[PDB]
RNA sequence: AGAACUGGCGAUGCGGGAUGAACCGAACGUAGAGUUAAGGUGCCGGAAUACACGCUCAUCAGACACCACAAAAGGUGUUAG
RNA sequence: GCAGUCAAGCGUUCAUAGCGACAUUGCUUUUUGAUUCUUCGAUGUCGGCUCUUCCUAUCAUACCGAAGCAGAAUUCGGUAAGCGUUGGAUUGUUCACCCACUAAUAGGGAACGUGAGCUGGGUUUAGACCGUCGUGAGACAGGUUAGUUUUACCCUACUGAU
């Protein structure tokens, strides 16, 4: 029905800074720098009082209005990722075969290899995306920790681990094997 | 061959198509074997399924004891009489075509083998090499 | 050992889903319409069967 | 396949429906000028890539009577009630 | 012949895993009818052999989804025609039924593909026999046996070659 004016606000905290060049959002904070290309959405940014940013859509349809809210969420995810960080935690579950995962290095890429998954002799390799820091957890049995700034790079690298250890030609309800997300949190403490 | 035999066999030149009559080389009582099929044989238009040394075939007894006739039974070819080449470049052949009656799992119905057997048949069927006296 | 503390964590992505009656697609549990265009985004959804 | 009324084709070209004996327009001496019919005006193709309000995105969109096919049933696709 | 809609019921309980009555909506032109538009100054008629290509309503192989899927084996469904889909006894057979191999022995179109490509076993002249019918000559979508398969050097197409 072509909503004349729909608008969402973006709250920017103390330490970080946001710079936009005609759609190119650059969020720079204590943990680093994040850049995103949003040139496929066609929204309008405006700075109000150096602590709040407003995004406006003029004469947009229902689908185009639905693309307004995802703009604010993507920028907020970029903002919270450079102050609080993003920390994904997984657990290894197996019935008989202990899954062995180690950090390897070929051609300077820091792959993640998986061994002894359901007794398979094949070594599945998972490449670590840039910005994601992989660390093995302490005092918890079979836990891996994925940490980084970009939520869409930590979770996608996380999704690669979850989808590489699939079970085929068996009953999924019985063979409870895989690398599953346990908790999606933040890197910084107290929050 | 197929099921029953462990290990792989190099290709031996085909000399026994469907309808060939080969002598019975063991003391099972049969006199000859009539090949009607070859186990593990491919399918091609107008192409006759042809057997080689060491292959498992379906054969019927045409002469011999009346208890062994008019029924389908597995058989294993031990002599070919058609010249075939081994990996070591030697072309060899026997005088006649010979077979032994066996079960699908590869155990011989008979107890002893008369005449020589091929080397490729001996290492593919343990129950045939144990009953043979001379290998090539 | 199943360790039910990890069974429900594994059951989140394995059995606690939904099945479309037409295209057999695996769907989120509390979804009402299938995400597949080939069945016309139908609403005939069923819970995923669990082992006995 | 067989009747009723009327108009046509057969006996009929012309403009239109890309194309067609029947449909639409209109029926024909030889020429000129002007205006239109039916049908069209992105290019092939002569004529506005005119104006105005909306609807539709289709991983087999749709596009014009006769006419060269599509239904029951469905869709938190979108729009209006 | 093939595919949907509705869901009374079957399914140990549980309609929709799988099915599915009573009804109802369609699709296909590989069946058989109906029609008589084209061809009776002739478009060579069944089947097989041979060979090419196409269709998907998928038998197998590839990747997946679902199950009353533990494993194994199967079942149902999706993307899919890329690549394969046989050797024989009987019958002229199409069709069919058995033997057997195989991952599998899926269904069809191309003037019911293909006779100046073949074959002539079937059908359908003239010879002859039998049965039934007819006074008889003769009749039989009844059985049986014997019975000439012509021509390219033209144009195009295609294969190679100047
Ligand atoms: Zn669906």
């Amino acid at each position: 029905m072509k909503y004349i004016q729909t608008e969402q606000q973006i709250e920017v905290p103390e330490g970080v800074t946001v710079s936009i060049k005609s759609r190119i959002v650059k969020v720079v904070g204590p943990r680093g720098t994040l850049t995103k290309n949003l040139k496929h959405i066609d929204v309008t940014f405006t700075k109000v009082n150096n602590q709040l940013i407003k995004v406006a859509v003029h004469n947009g349809g229902r689908k185009h209005v639905a693309a307004l809210r995802t703009v604010k969420s993507l920028v907020d995810n970029m903002i919270t990722g450079v102050t609080k960080g993003y920390k994904y935690k997984m657990r290894y579950v197996y019935a008989h075969f202990p899954i062995n995962v180690n950090i390897v290095e070929k051609d300077g890429a820091k792959f993640i290899e998986v061994r002894n998954f359901l007794g398979d002799k094949k070594i599945r390799n998972v490449p670590v995306r840039d910005g994601v820091t992989i660390e093995f957890s302490t005092n918890v049995k079979d836990e891996i920790v994925l940490s980084g700034n970009s939520v869409e790079d930590v979770s996608q690298n996380a999704a690669d681990l979850q989808q590489i250890c699939r079970v085929r030609n068996k009953d999924i309800r019985k063979f409870l094997d895989g690398i599953y997300v346990s908790h999606k949190g933040f890197i910084t403490e107290d929050l | 061959s197929g099921n029953g035999a462990q290990g792989t066999k190099f290709r031996i030149s085909l000399g026994l198509p469907v309808g060939a009559i080969m002598n019975c080389a063991d003391n099972s009582g049969a006199r000859n074997l009539y090949i009607i099929a070859v186990k593990g044989s491919g399918s091609r238009l107008n192409r006759l399924p042809a057997a080689s040394l060491g292959d498992m075939v379906m054969a019927t007894v045409k002469k011999g004891k009346p208890e062994l006739r008019k029924k389908v039974m597995p058989a294993i070819v031990v002599r070919q009489a058609k010249s075939w080449r081994r990996r070591d470049g030697v072309f060899l052949y026997f005088e006649d075509n010979a077979g032994v009656i066996a079960n699908p799992k590869g155990e011989m119905k008979g107890s002893a083998i008369t005449g020589p057997v091929g080397k490729e048949c001996a290492d593919l069927w343990p129950r045939v090499a144990s009953n043979s006296g001379v290998v090539v | 050992i199943i360790e039910p503390s990890l069974k429900a964590l594994a059951s989140k992505y394995n059995c606690d889903k939904s099945v479309c009656r037409k295209c057999y697609a695996r769907l989120p549990p509390r979804a009402t319409n299938c995400r597949k265009r080939k069945c016309g985004h139908t609403n005939q959804l069923r819970p995923k069967k669990k082992l006995k």
